[PDB]
């Protein structure tokens, strides 16, 4: 559920989207006080989350966020 | 609060400044017709939202990716 690594959460969450695109949703929680980030891609059937702020992930996290946005619109 | 794609970015700027001392800022992106996509942001107190279509996605991600990377600074 909590794929606290990389390129395994991305390929699984993208496959959650291609399964059912209408029900899937992705949240993006930011907490600046404590200094952490949180991505979650839930699919009404499963649930994947990703913690670990580690600012070297800030760029690869929002590109993943902005990449899903182009698949909702094509 | 369903706003325009421009007013959405200025209000999303203040959610990252309001909770700069304490608080979480959520951003929920989802498919929506009733192509388009629905984007919503809520710090817990005030809700804002917009609908982004294929007509303004290129214009959005650019200012949207700049706002996100700038107002998100965590761990080293």
């Amino acid at each position: 559920a909590q794929y606290q690594t990389w390129e395994e959460f991305s390929r699984a969450a993208e496959k959650l989207y291609l399964a059912d695109p209408m029900k899937a949703r992705v949240v993006l929680k930011y907490r600046h006080s404590d200094g952490s980030l949180c991505i979650k891609v839930t699919d009404d059937l499963v649930c994947l989350v990703y913690r670990t702020d580690q600012a070297q992930d800030v760029k690869k996290i929002e590109k993943f966020h902005s990449q899903l946005m182009r698949l909702m619109v094509a | 609060v369903l706003l325009e794609s421009e007013q959405f970015l200025t209000e999303l700027t203040r959610l990252f400044q309001k909770c700069r001392l304490s608080g979480s800022v959520f951003i929920t992106l989802k498919k929506y017709d009733g192509n388009k996509c629905l984007l919503r942001a809520t710090d817990g107190k005030k809700k804002i939202s917009t609908v982004v279509s294929s007509k303004e996605v290129n214009k959005f991600q650019m200012a949207y990716s700049n706002l996100l990377r700038a107002n998100m600074d965590g761990l080293k």
